[PDB]
């Protein structure tokens, strides 16, 4: 309802919402068979 | 966290501190999954071998933090618990299978830049992302160095620490230990050969192992810090509760009340 | 070790 409310989950105010990346998140995304 | 680094501010806004209120101490990590519900490991609350059995009034939840020891005056929120729910088949007698618990907050927290819930995985997110070799992220305020063997080199962090770890193949997991591993667990960590180090450690239990989805860019909690042998010992791995495999119980309990 | 928290939380 939507989720437990959210719906908004897992999008961080200071990063994803402002299109900013954290210092190491590229390491995670690059291990996911890189992607392209 | 062993061999991690300081978190950025707002990097993990779902991280929660489990704090006991007399003596004042950090017990464990935890995570915010909605405005009223916190997820943690059952062994943080209930562990009879050690006469550990916390109830609601014994505990406070602290949300929005970065500093371990500061009261973060206009940033953190402190909340009281109304109900603890442990998995009815948590196995503390043998191997900590179903090491999961839900906490209901007395009243909802408000979100902010520093306070924001994580998502729980669905079937296809779990299927796609929970693969050996893929990295996830672990956060917490626990020891920086091995403490079931209480340690020096620095001891305790001042700020939230972060480390990113690969998921490991189940055969290598089961071959690293004499403990019986279940399907409700996975393990993670670098192998002795790979050069890189890092692990969770005492005081980190109960906290989130999270991954970021490449399809929709959201963060999902795939594991809970559950157990391991030592901290960052070569040829040993951390074990995590498998959050998707226990998702029906989570839904069940947050649907039953559920108000 | 912890800084003092407000007494409305206890
Ligand atoms: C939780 O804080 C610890 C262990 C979590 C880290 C395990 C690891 N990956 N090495 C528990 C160990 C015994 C009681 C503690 O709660």
């Amino acid at each position: 309802t939507f989720g437990s409310g959210e719906a908004d989950c897992g999008l961080r105010p200071l990063f994803e919402k402002k299109s900013l990346e954290d210092k190491t998140e590229r390491e995670l995304l690059e291990s996911y068979i890189d992607g392209r | 966290i062993v061999e991690g680094s300081d978190a950025e501010i707002g990097m993990s806004p779902w991280q929660v501190m489990l704090f006991r209120k007399s003596p004042q101490e950090l017990l464990c990590g935890a995570s915010l999954i909605s405005d009223r519900w916190v997820l943690t490991a059952a062994h943080c609350l209930l562990y009879p071998p050690w006469d550990k059995n916390f109830t609601e009034n014994d505990l406070l939840v602290r949300i929005g933090k970065h500093s371990r020891t500061r009261y973060e005056r206009n940033i953190e929120k402190i909340s009281m618990l109304e109900k603890i729910y442990i998995h009815p088949r948590y196995n503390w007698r043998e191997n900590l299978d179903r090491d999961i618990a839900l906490m209901k907050l007395k009243k909802p927290v408000a979100f902010s830049d520093y306070i924001h819930p994580v998502c729980l995985p669905d079937r296809e997110t779990a299927a796609s992302l929970l693969q050996a070799g893929y990295k996830g992220r672990v956060t917490g305020w626990g020891n920086l160095k091995e403490t079931w063997t209480a340690n020096v080199g620095k001891g305790q962090p001042s700020v939230l620490q972060v480390v990113n770890l690969p998921i490991v193949e189940r055969p290598v997991c089961k071959d690293s230990t004499r403990i019986r591993i279940t399907d409700n667990m996975f393990c993670a960590g670098y192998k002795p050969d790979e050069g890189k180090r890092g692990d969770a450690c005492e005081g980190d239990s109960g906290g989130p192992f999270v991954m970021k989805s490449p399809f929709n860019n959201r963060w999902y909690q795939m594991g809970i810090v559950s157990w391991g042998e030592g901290c960052d010992r070569d040829g040993k791995y951390g074990f995590y509760t498998h959050v998707f495999r226990l998702k029906k119980w989570i839904q069940k309990v947050i649907d039953q009340f559920g108000e | 070790d912890f800084e003092e928290i407000p007494e409305e939380y206890l």
